[PDB]
């Protein structure tokens, strides 16, 4: 038996259906993550993302920050509490002016067959080409996956919070 | 009881009661997946004991070396992270187990490269079932040994306890 | 079968060979591998056909059946006085001689004479492997001449191997028992 | 087809019946090899150089012992241990016979390897016949077969004095009586 | 001493390092070490470079272990 061959019988891609790439384990466990979860809207994508982020980011900034304590600080988890909703911002920032300049299209998976059957010729790149069929490669919604991941960082910082001073008070 | 993998030279096709003979398909593939993670549960927890008993650097020491006692020390708020993540691995498993062309064991997806498996392929099948298998009756063994007497595998070992 | 009745046959004790009666309970006659290995550990040579499992056992019986009766004859005499006409054999027994014997140095010339004794007599039995006529236990040892008449051989060789199982066993039982018939425990 | 010596042994394949001492006695079939730059040849030329080593060595050993050491020579009975007492007092004449008998053996290696190759000297033979003893054939072989059997008895003679000697620390006839 | 009695050279006895590398084929690695023994018998660079690596490391790690226990009197 060999476990590694060429990738959807093509030998030319530049890629490989390794054990890793094309394992059952790795089909399921990227189709159970929010960015390929089947029945997710861009904004509830963005706001699972946006939760787990803030909710690890909170960790760090917090633990090694520069008003650390050994002990439960109150000053502490505001700080970092603070720098994490700082930091979704940051990428919330770079979120809406990736999107801004990436797409121009407000619902896919049609513009590519209105231009495969009903011909392209414009000036193509809105028409014609479009990478990506998904709901996230379109003005709209990415422009949602953006507001989701920063609503849901926001919440997933202020949650983590919680939870860090309950766990640092009560046990 | 079928062409199946796991027939090994002692017993072949080892059925004595004939729980396979009458099952149908799906019943016997409920049974392998059974038998798989018992195996590969018992195998971890047999290297789990033996480790444990002679080295626990975690914890600061301490969490005595003795199982079924460190059972009762862990934090409890440690044991709760391993039954989730544990529950998480399952429920990945369970999403794997409606991917087309699932076999019963078979979580890593070998089913899309192996294709006519070959001799090597069925006996190392076979060889992880036996371990698997060898591993649950030792692991049966050790917590009713350390049950009845209350000392560990290389504890009662080194005593003479046998 | 002639012996144990209820089991058919070994497989390849078919009488071929002398003092066959077909006693072989547990199928021993019938390991696929070539003892000639042992000594020779690899083919070596081309026409190295392999002797069959049998033929060394009935090797090893024979060889085994002689020193057995060579054993018990000298532990015997031992028991009874009869030391070598010359000194540092005084008495010791059989039972502590042997240790004795070994610290007086002359147990290791016994051990290199038996040895070379043996290696010969072994490249024979890998000659035997190779496919010479030579049969298992023959070493064409006949000085006195009570060997001819073919009749006269086979009941000799018969009587050489039950003879040999015989001092085996009887051997078994004087180590073991530290002599009774002709000493104390 | 059975050697002649072991009854039970076939025919070693190398040694038909030429050399003096044939008598089929190779159970290990050594006279087959064929590497190292070992053959029957070299074989043979190391069987006639032990031969005639062992002779001269158990000759020595015999003389000195019986009718005693040259004058000016240490006394002792014990062989292997009077070597140390000459070469404490005449270190010379040991170094000498040193290098005397590395030149003859490297001259023997030489005639060896030349006489395998181009094939015209029979093994062990070095042209040292001056009184000639063994110039007319009939003769020749006879000498031959008392030559190899007197060595080898004299190789079996020499290790045993040697053994006893580093052993017993005594004389050959003084471990005999 | 050994360890030098391994590898076929002249008589029935040894090993062939050629058969002992076609042998190690696997799932992952299709082919194995087939060839291998072709690449290190023909090319003297290869057999250079496998030899130097090697070498560097057996000086580094001679390097440490000098002065981990030092081998020399008075050094
Ligand atoms: C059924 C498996 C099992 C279970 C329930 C336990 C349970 C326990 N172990 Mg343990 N252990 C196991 C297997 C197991 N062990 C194995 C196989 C080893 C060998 C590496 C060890 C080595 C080990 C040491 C060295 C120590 C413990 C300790 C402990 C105790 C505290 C928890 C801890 O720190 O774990 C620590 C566990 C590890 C460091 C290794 C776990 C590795 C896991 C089992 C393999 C990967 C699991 C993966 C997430 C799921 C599989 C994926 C796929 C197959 C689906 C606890 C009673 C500690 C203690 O207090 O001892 C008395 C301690 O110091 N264990
Ligand atoms: C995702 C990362 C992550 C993080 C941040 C933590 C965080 C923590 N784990 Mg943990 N854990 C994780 C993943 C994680 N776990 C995984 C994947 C496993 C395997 C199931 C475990 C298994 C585990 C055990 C068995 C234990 C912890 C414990 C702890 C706590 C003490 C750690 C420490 O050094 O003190 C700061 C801390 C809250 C310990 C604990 O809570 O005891 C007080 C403890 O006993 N963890
Ligand atoms: C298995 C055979 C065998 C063995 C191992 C021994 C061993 C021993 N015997 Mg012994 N013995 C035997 C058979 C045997 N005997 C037989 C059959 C007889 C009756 C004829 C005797 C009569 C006898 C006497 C009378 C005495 C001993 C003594 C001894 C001891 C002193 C000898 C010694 O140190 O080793 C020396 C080395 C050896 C024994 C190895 C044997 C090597 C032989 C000589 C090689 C040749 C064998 C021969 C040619 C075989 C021919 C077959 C083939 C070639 C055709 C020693 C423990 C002496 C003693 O003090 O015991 C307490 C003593 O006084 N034995
Ligand atoms: C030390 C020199 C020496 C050498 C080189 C040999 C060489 C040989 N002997 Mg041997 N033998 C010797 C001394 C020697 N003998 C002595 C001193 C005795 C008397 C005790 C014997 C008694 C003896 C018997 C009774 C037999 C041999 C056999 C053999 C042959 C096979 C050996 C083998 O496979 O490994 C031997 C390796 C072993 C580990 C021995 C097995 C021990 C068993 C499993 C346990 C028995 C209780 C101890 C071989 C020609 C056998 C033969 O010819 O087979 C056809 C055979 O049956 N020999
Ligand atoms: C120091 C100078 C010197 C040199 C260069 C040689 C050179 C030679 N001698 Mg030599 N020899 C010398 C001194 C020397 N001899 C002395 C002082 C003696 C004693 C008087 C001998 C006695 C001697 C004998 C008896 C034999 C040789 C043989 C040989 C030849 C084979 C060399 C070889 O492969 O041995 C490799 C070196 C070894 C040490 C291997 C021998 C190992 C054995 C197994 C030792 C056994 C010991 C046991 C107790 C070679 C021409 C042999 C020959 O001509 O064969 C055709 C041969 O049979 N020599
Ligand atoms: C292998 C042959 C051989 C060897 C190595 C020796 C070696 C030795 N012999 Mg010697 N010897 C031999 C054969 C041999 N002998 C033979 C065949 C005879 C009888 C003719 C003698 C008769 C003999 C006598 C009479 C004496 C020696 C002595 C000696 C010793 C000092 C002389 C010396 O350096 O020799 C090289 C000498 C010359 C080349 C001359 C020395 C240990 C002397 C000694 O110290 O004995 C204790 C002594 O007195 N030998
Ligand atoms: C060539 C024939 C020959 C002869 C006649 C002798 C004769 C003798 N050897 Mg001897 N020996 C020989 C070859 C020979 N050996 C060989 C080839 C070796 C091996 C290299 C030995 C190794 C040897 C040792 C190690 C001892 C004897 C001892 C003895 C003596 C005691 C005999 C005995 O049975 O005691 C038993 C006796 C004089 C012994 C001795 O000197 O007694 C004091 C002794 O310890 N020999
Ligand atoms: C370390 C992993 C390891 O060596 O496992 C060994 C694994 C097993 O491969 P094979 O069974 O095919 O090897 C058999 C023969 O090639 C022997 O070399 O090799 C790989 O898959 C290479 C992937 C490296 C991935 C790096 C991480
Ligand atoms: C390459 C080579 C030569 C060659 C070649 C050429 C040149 C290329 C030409 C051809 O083309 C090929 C070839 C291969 O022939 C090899 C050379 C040979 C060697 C390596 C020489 C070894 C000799 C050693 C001997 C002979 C020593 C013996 C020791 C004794 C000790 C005596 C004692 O008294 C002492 C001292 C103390 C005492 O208490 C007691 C004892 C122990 C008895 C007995 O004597
Ligand atoms: C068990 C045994 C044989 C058992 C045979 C059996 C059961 C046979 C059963 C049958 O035949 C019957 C009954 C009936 C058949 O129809 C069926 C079978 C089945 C065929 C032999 C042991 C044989 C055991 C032997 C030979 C042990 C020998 C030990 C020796 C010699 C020790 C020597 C020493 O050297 C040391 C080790 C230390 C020195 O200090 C001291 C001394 C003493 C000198
Ligand atoms: C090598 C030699 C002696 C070597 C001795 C050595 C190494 C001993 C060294 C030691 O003892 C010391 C020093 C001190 C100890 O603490 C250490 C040792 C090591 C123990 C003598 C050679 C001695 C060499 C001699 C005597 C050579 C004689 C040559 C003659 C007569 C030649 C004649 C011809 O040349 C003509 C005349 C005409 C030609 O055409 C024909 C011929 C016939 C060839």
């Amino acid at each position: 038996v060999s476990f590694i061959k060429p990738y959807r019988q093509d030998p030319f891609v530049g890629h490989l259906a390794t054990p890793i790439t094309t394992s059952a384990f790795t089909r399921a466990y990227l189709k159970v993550l929010p960015a390929y979860r089947p029945g997710l809207t861009p904004l509830s994508r963005g706001a699972e993302i946006g939760f787990t982020h803030g909710y690890f980011l909170i960790g760090p900034f917090y633990t090694y920050g520069p008003l650390r304590s050994v002990e439960f600080s109150l000053t502490s988890l505001a700080a970092g509490l603070l720098a994490a909703i700082t930091l979704l911002l940051i990428l919330t920032v770079g979120l809406s002016i990736y999107g801004q300049v990436t797409y121009d299209v407000y619902d896919n998976a049609l513009i590519v067959k209105l231009v495969r059957q009903m011909v392209g010729s414009e000036r193509t790149q809105d028409l014609p080409q479009i990478k990506g069929t998904s709901e996230l490669d379109t003005v709209l919604g990415w422009q949602k996956f953006s507001e989701g991941f920063f609503s849901g960082g926001l919440i997933g910082s202020i949650v983590a919070a919680v939870g860090i001073a309950l766990y640092s008070t009560y046990l | 009881l079928d062409g199946m993998i796991g027939s090994s030279a002692p017993f072949k096709n080892f059925d004595p009661l004939g729980f396979a003979a009458k099952a149908d398909q799906k019943t016997l593939n409920k049974y392998r997946e059974s038998e798989l993670k018992h195996g590969r549960v018992a195998m971890l927890a047999v290297l789990g004991w033996i480790v444990q008993e002679f080295w626990h650097p975690l914890y600061d020491g301490k969490l005595s070396s003795n199982p079924l006692k460190a059972l009762t020390e862990v934090p409890l708020i440690g044991w709760a992270q391993i039954f989730v993540a544990i529950n998480v691995i399952e429920y990945l498993q369970n999403k794997i187990k409606e991917l087309p062309g699932y076999r019963p064991g078979d979580y890593l997806g070998t089913w899309e490269w192996v294709e006519q498996s070959d001799e090597g392929w069925d006996s190392y099948q076979t060889k992880e079932l036996n371990n698997g298998r060898l591993a649950m009756v030792a692991i049966a063994g050790l917590i009713v040994q350390d049950l009845i007497t209350g000392q560990a595998a290389l504890e009662q070992i080194t005593a003479g306890n046998t | 079968s002639k012996a144990v009745p209820f089991l058919e046959a070994p497989k390849a004790l078919d009488g071929s060979l002398p003092a066959d009666v077909g006693f072989d309970p547990l199928g021993l006659s019938d390991i696929g591998f070539d003892f000639t290995y042992l000594m020779v550990p690899t083919k070596w040579d081309e026409s190295r056909t392999g002797l069959s499992a049998l033929k060394w056992f009935r090797e090893a019986e024979i060889k085994h059946g002689r020193f057995a009766m060579l054993a018990v004859l000298g532990w015997v005499a031992v028991d009874m006085g009869l030391r070598l006409p010359v000194a540092k054999y005084a008495g010791y027994n059989a039972v502590q001689a042997h240790d004795v014997f070994v610290k007086s140095g002359d147990m290791t010339v016994g051990l290199l004479a038996i040895g070379f004794l043996e290696v010969v007599m072994g490249a024979a039995i890998y000659e035997m492997s190779k496919g010479s006529d030579r049969a298992a236990g023959e070493f064409s040892f006949d000085p006195l001449g009570l060997g001819k008449d073919p009749s006269k051989y086979a009941r000799y060789q018969v009587s050489e191997i039950k003879n040999g199982r015989l001092a085996m066993l009887a051997f078994g039982g004087i180590a073991t028992q530290a002599v009774l018939t002709n000493s104390g425990f | 087809e059975r050697s002649k010596s072991l009854p039970f042994l076939m025919k070693p394949k190398n040694l038909d019946g030429s050399m003096a001492g044939d008598v089929g006695f190779d159970p290990l079939g050594l006279s087959e090899i064929n590497d190292v730059g070992v053959d029957l040849y070299w074989l043979r030329e190391a069987e006639l150089k032990h031969c005639r080593l062992g002779m001269m060595a158990a000759a020595g050993i015999l003389f000195v012992e019986i009718l005693g050491p040259a004058p000016g020579f240490p006394a002792g009975k014990s062989q292997m241990d009077v070597f140390w007492k000459v070469y404490a007092e005449k270190p010379s004449l040991i170094g000498a016979s040193l290098a005397a008998i590395a030149i003859l053996e490297v001259i023997s290696g030489v005639a060896t390897t030349q006489g395998r190759q181009n094939g015209d000297r029979a093994p062990g033979d070095y042209n040292f016949d001056p009184l000639g003893f063994g110039k007319d054939p009939a003769k020749f072989k006879d000498l031959q077969l008392k030559e190899v059997k007197n060595g080898r008895l004299a190789m079996i003679a020499a290790a045993g004095m040697i053994l006893q000697g580093v052993s017993t620390h005594q004389g050959a006839l003084e471990n005999l009586s | 001493i050994v360890a030098g009695h391994m590898y076929k050279t002249n008589w029935f006895l040894g090993h062939s390092i050629k058969t002992i590398l076609e042998a190690h084929k696997g799932p992952f690695t299709g082919e194995g070490h087939k060839g291998l023994y072709e690449v290190l018998t023909t090319s003297w660079h290869a057999q250079l470079a496998i030899n130097l690596a090697l070498f560097g490391s057996l000086s580094i790690i001679v390097a440490h272990h000098m002065y981990a226990m030092p081998p020399y009197p008075y050094i």
